[PDB]
């Protein structure tokens, strides 16, 4: 009943669409059917056996079902069945109401604070189409001969109003659609069997903005000029967020405020005609942007009048407090009226920098503002252009992925289908090309990073007298001797990871050691991809800026261009050494910074892990027991206090030193202690929302370290040696026959141990290795790092999943009750053979590369359809289907270093998701394999003082406003309960988000610190006033009738 | 002497067709007992429309009280068959000169059948 199309079952083939509509009106009333549309397998000559008809009135619908019931239906001996559709012919909405016609249509926004409003383009006799069931709004407006689709969603606007246009307050000639984001824009491009009663024989491609003077572009409100109806008022009431109120408006002309330009929504710069500073101008172009303050109200003389001669800090301060404003501002002038060095240090000390992000969309441009985040190595030697980098990401409308229909969309033009470019291919291409200006500046492309590449983001820099982009992009080091697109573009992005600035070394002291190649099979397998060696003395300095007491035997490093890890070794030469297999270009410079040295986290079981070890002979039972004692003592971790240590000692962290874990385990009762319980209550909803989200299995008795090589050559093909520190687990019993006590801290291994990564979608990767203890290996001294034979048919590496020896992570798990019987051969780790260009990158192809990066990325789907195809056919992992997955997956996962496209098959899409999964809109299936079993079983479980307080309050809870946070625990604990549209679907976006915040609360905290040394500077003062700010905060009868937070004393 | 009695309803045929002097196969579902039915029906002597309800009778003899190989005045689409394939939610294979017959239903249901022996099949709509 939600639609209006009906699926006839079984129609003659003889037949044509005529003949049906006749005979349709004939038994039906006439001119009753909208659409007819009879499916054809060939072009226009070989119909098919069924056929969807439209219906104008749901009365007909009816009468049609019943007639069908009934069998009175009856059309060339044939008995039409009548069944429900699954999309509509043409989306129309049924309600003849709905559908107005001949309408003016005006944009514009609040230019002024009172009841006025700016008209900037009016078109008229345009067509409204209200969807109720799609939850959208169709506007047609034809300009120019060719039509154009306007689509607003019900997310879309926030709030409808309705006023008048022949100034009777009684009577309602119009209606306000306040805007968040920007509306979709359409194009009309240019029969035996299909009727469809009109010329609807095209299709919709999205488009760029194709008014001349770009007025929807710079628009944040629709205004609908209809007449006066007395029922009009229900069809509005329909839209979310409806007042009842009537308000009246008044025509501003604002023709003046139109750019030509391809950036709409910024300011003038000729307007001002002063030295007015560029941070302000920024602010105020972030302000506009954001749905505070409209366009006309900011570009007032008055306004700019006032804030060009003032305090700089004083202007940035209420500046950021209009940005935290709730509502919408109308009069600034009123609100800034009755309002009234560092950077070098912090990048040094925890590289702290604030970065402007942009995010850029076919309609609009949206200024974030200068953020907060973690510095890299690009800015350590240009810091005084802070101002200068900005991070450009090209998102849609809802700050969403770009689809891959909205970027060269196919057609069949001729023998063979090729694609073509829409007008956001060339807008984008445009927008890389020339570049953004806001204010005085004009910003340039520098390079991307390889996480930077698949989030669809780029770095961009202002040029200056001092410093272009040339100079940076040439003092990075020579890439003309780089002839793959794709790989001059890695190796250009890939120096700019966050790490730990260093001593210098020159290139004076610098060994060349040969490596070792092994060809067996017509197989190319090299052991030493990105190894290298280190000696003790270089660890010994490396260690003393980083704050670290104990020496990890590896550690991730990259400088020069060279990128790989370095082991430890007892028979060094001198501080520095390096292998061949290393340079990736030549660099003018050799910094030294480490990015992570040694993480001894507990393992975790992924879902591929556990969807590939369902098939060698593990049963239901183990998992299940599994889930049930991890559910049990996750349960019991509230009222026991014992059971919280054990966990925060097991879960994140070995040995971490936190406020929350030194309490628990000495504390009160878990009843009191709210700051405490709360906190524990909402990481155990964490917990059970990433366990639903996820399988995410705590495993004690298994790690994740990466791997290294000795210069020793005593291990076989097959034999490994295992070490790692001692957990509270392991410490409690460390008697046990695969388990050998070596050390206090350190305990080796003897079990079967194998080695698996993240993405793994092939059975042949887990290979079973017995580690063994000998003297000679113990005496190196190797610590968080497994050893890997030099010698052997083929390196461990290769066998998993091709992988090399760059840093990566390895799971490893001195585990008994895993089948070992059962082993497979991996797959061909053998790439695509590399393009070479015949001349130099002109910075034309690398702009194509990175926007065709876009289309036909489907790195996200492969992983899901393979889940999917494994759960339904059993035997997973066994049929070429997998095969063919983990090929493409593959294949798709080179595509960052090689221009070679997956080519996603039609056929092989799932159509289908399991129950846990959360695309609620696709269809659901139940599932009765191991994941099945997990989530039912999951599923049934759950079933002086003054002032200083003042100012922490104040900003925490502008912070908080900020980031739309409404409560100090998603705040504080990073996790925001509510997302928007954009921040579910994907998961890297809101870990930056999470890991902004984090470094904004971690500042907000080390000026907390600051703050409290200096305020006493004694030692017993200091701690009668934390015992006086205690007792304060305590205190009920303290609190003010401001929200008094509590989290301010708890500092350690 | 009436082994198998129950109500079907009919769900679509084959043909889908008024006119197509053609055997017609239904399917026709049991009410109560559940058991899916397949049957070759000549609709041009004997009409079934969809949603007809009919009910079903099958006894080895139309003799009363034995006599093996008077119930033709209740009925009014009696035939004959054998039973050549009962292996299956058992279901049975009877060939009446031809026009095939697949009653699937529950194993305890279909209990009293034995392989290679001849059964008639009583039919009336109401």
């Amino acid at each position: 009943t939600n639609r209006s199309t009906v699926k006839i079952s079984n129609v003659p083939q003889t037949i044509v669409a005529d003949e049906l509509l006749r005979f349709l009106e004939l038994h039906l009333g006439e001119d009753t059917v909208f659409a007819l549309e009879i499916p054809t397998t060939r072009d226009n000559w070989k119909p098919r056996d069924f056929a969807r008809v439209q219906f104008t009135t749901l009365e007909v619908k009816s009468r049609a079902q019943l007639l069908s019931s009934q069998s009175k239906l009856l059309f060339k001996t044939h008995n039409l069945r009548l069944s429900e559709a699954y999309d509509d012919i043409i989306p129309r909405p049924v309600d003849p109401r709905k559908r107005l016609d001949d309408i003016v249509l005006t944009v514009g926004f609040p230019e002024s604070d009172e009841k006025r409003f700016c008209a900037l383009e009016k078109w008229d006799g345009v067509r409204c189409w209200i969807l109720t069931e799609k939850r959208r709004v169709e506007f047609w407006v034809w300009e120019s001969g060719d039509c154009y689709k306007i689509e607003v969603r019900f997310e879309d606007i926030i709030e409808t109003l309705s006023c008048c246009v022949n100034g009777d307050a009684s009577e309602i000639d119009a209606f306000l659609l306040k805007l968040k984001y920007g509306p979709k824009v359409f194009k009309r491009v240019t029969d035996r069997y299909r009727f469809c009663k009109e010329d609807f024989d095209f299709m919709w491609i999205r488009t760029t903005d194709f008014s001349g003077s770009k007025s929807i572009g710079t628009s944040t409100c629709f205004c609908l000029e209809v007449h006066n109806g007395s029922t009009m008022l229900d069809i509005f009431s329909g839209l979310p967020y409806y007042r009842e109120d009537t308000l009246s408006l008044t025509y501003v002309d604002g023709k003046t405020f139109a750019s030509a330009a391809q950036i709409v929504p910024l300011l003038n710069a000729a307007i001002l005609g002063l030295e007015f500073p560029y941070e302000i101008l920024f602010q105020l172009n972030a302000l506009v942007h954001a749905q505070k303050i409209s366009l006309f109200a900011a570009s007032d003389m008055e306004l700019i009048k006032i804030l060009r001669g003032m305090s700089l800090e004083t202007a940035l301060v209420i500046l950021k407090k209009l940005h935290q404003q709730s509502s919408i501002c109308y009069d600034p002038v009123f609100f800034v009226k009755t309002q009234m060095a560092s950077a070098y240090k912090r990048l040094t000390e925890q590289n702290i920098m604030s970065c402007q992000r942009a995010y850029v969309t076919p309609s609009k441009i949206y200024l974030l503002g200068p953020e907060l985040e973690t510095a890299n190595y690009v800015v350590k030697n240009f810091a005084e252009h802070v101002s200068d980098f900005m991070r450009v990401t090209f998102v849609e409308e809802d700050w969403s992925k770009l689809p891959a229909n909205a970027l060269s969309v196919n057609s069949k033009e001729g023998y063979f289908v090729k694609p073509s470019r829409t007008n956001i291919y060339n807008r984008v291409l445009s927008i890389l090309g020339e570049g953004i200006t806001v204010g005085p500046k004009r910003f340039e492309f520098l390079a991307f990073s390889a996480s930077q590449l698949r989030g669809n983001s780029v770095w961009m820099f202002a040029s200056n007298e001092k410093v272009k982009a040339e100079d940076i992009r040439e003092w990075m080091g020579c890439f003309r001797k780089i002839r793959s697109i794709s790989k001059c573009a890695a190796r250009m992005g890939q120096l700019f990871s966050a790490s730990r600035q260093t001593l210098i070394v020159r290139a004076q002291d610098v060994e060349q050691i040969p490596d070792i190649e092994v060809t067996t099979d017509g197989a190319d397998y090299c052991f030493s991809d990105g190894i290298g060696k280190i000696s003790l003395a270089f660890a010994k300095q490396v260690a003393q800026k980083c704050g670290l007491s104990h020496v990890p035997s590896a550690f991730q490093i990259r400088y020069g261009g060279y990128k790989g890890v370095i082991a430890v070794d007892r028979s060094s030469f001198r501080k520095l050494s390096l292998r061949d297999s290393m340079l990736k270009f030549d660099s003018n410079n050799r910094m030294l910074n480490v990015t992570r040295w040694t993480e001894s986290m507990p393992c975790f079981l992924n879902r591929e892990i556990i969807c590939l070890l369902s098939t060698l002979g593990i049963e239901d039972a183990m998992f299940e027991a599994m889930q049930a004692v991890h559910l049990s003592m996750l349960g019991n971790m509230l009222e026991d206090r014992d059971a919280a240590l054990n966990v925060l000692q097991k879960l994140s962290g070995e040995n971490s030193k936190n406020l929350l874990v030194k309490m628990l385990l000495q504390g009160y009762a878990p009843s009191s202690e709210p700051y405490l319980s709360m906190m524990l209550r909402v990481h155990h909803e964490s917990q059970l929302s990433e366990l639903k989200s996820r399988c995410r299995i705590l495993v004690p008795k298994g790690r994740i370290l990466i791997g290294c090589m000795d210069e020793m050559g005593i291990l076989e093909y097959g034999q490994v040696y295992v070490r790692v520190t001692l957990t509270k687990a392991e410490l409690k019993s460390r008697d046990q026959s695969y388990f050998r006590k070596i050390d206090e801290e350190t305990s080796v291994v003897i079990g079967k141990v194998v080695v698996t990564k993240n993405p793994c979608l092939h059975p042949g990767d887990i290979r079973v290795l017995d580690a063994i203890y000998e003297v000679h290996f113990e005496e190196k001294g190797y610590l968080d790092c497994i050893i890997f034979p030099q010698k052997g048919e083929r390196p461990h590496p290769n066998e998993c999943s091709g992988g090399d020896l760059d840093g990566d992570q390895f799971f490893v798990s001195w585990d008994e009750k895993i089948i070992p019987s059962e082993m497979d051969p991996p797959m061909d780790y053998a790439g695509s053979r590399p393009r070479l260009m015949d001349h130099d990158v002109t910075l034309e192809e690398i702009h194509k590369f990175f926007v065709d990066y876009m289309i036909s990325d489907t790195l996200g789907v492969i992983s899901t359809a393979h889940l999917v195809h494994a759960d339904r056919d059993p035997e997973k992992a066994r049929s070429q289907k997998c095969l063919e997955l983990a090929n493409l997956h593959s294949r798709a996962v080179d595509f960052a270093k090689t221009g070679a496209p997956a080519e996603m098959p039609y056929a092989l899409k799932p159509r289908e998701f399991p129950d846990f999964l959360e695309r609620f809109e696709k269809p659901t299936y139940i599932s009765e394999s191991v994941f099945g079993k997990l989530y039912r079983a999951v599923k049934s479980s759950l079933a002086t003082a003054k002032a200083h307080r003042d100012m922490y309050g104040e900003k925490l809870t502008s912070l908080m406003i900020y980031y739309g946070a409404a409560n100090e625990e998603e705040i504080l604990t990073g996790i925001l309960k509510t997302k928007e549209m954009y921040l579910a679907r994907d998961n890297r976006r809101y870990g930056d988000m999470k890991d902004r915040i984090t470094l904004s609360v971690k500042d907000l905290h080390k000026e907390a610190m600051g703050w409290f040394e200096k305020s006493c500077e004694d030692e017993q003062q200091k701690k009668k006033l934390a015992s006086a700010w205690y007792y304060v905060t305590y205190n009920p009868n303290h609190r003010d009738e401001k929200l008094t937070f509590l989290s301010f004393p708890w500092i350690v | 002497i009436i082994m198998f009695e129950d109500i079907f309803v009919v769900d679509k045929l084959d043909p889908d067709g008024k006119k197509f002097d053609k055997v017609t196969r239904v399917e026709a579902r049991s009410h109560n007992l559940e058991m899916f039915m397949h049957l070759d029906v000549n609709t041009e002597v004997y009409p079934l429309a969809v949603g007809d309800k009919f009910t079903l009778a099958m006894a080895p003899t139309l003799n009363l009280d034995g006599t093996p190989d008077t119930l033709a005045d209740k009925y009014e689409y009696i035939m004959h068959g054998k039973l050549y394939k009962i292996s299956e939610k058992a279901e049975l294979y009877v060939s009446f000169g031809g026009l095939l017959m697949l009653l699937q239903g529950d194993p305890a249901h279909i209990s009293h059948f034995e392989l290679d022996q001849r059964l008639f099949l009583l039919m009336r709509k109401l």
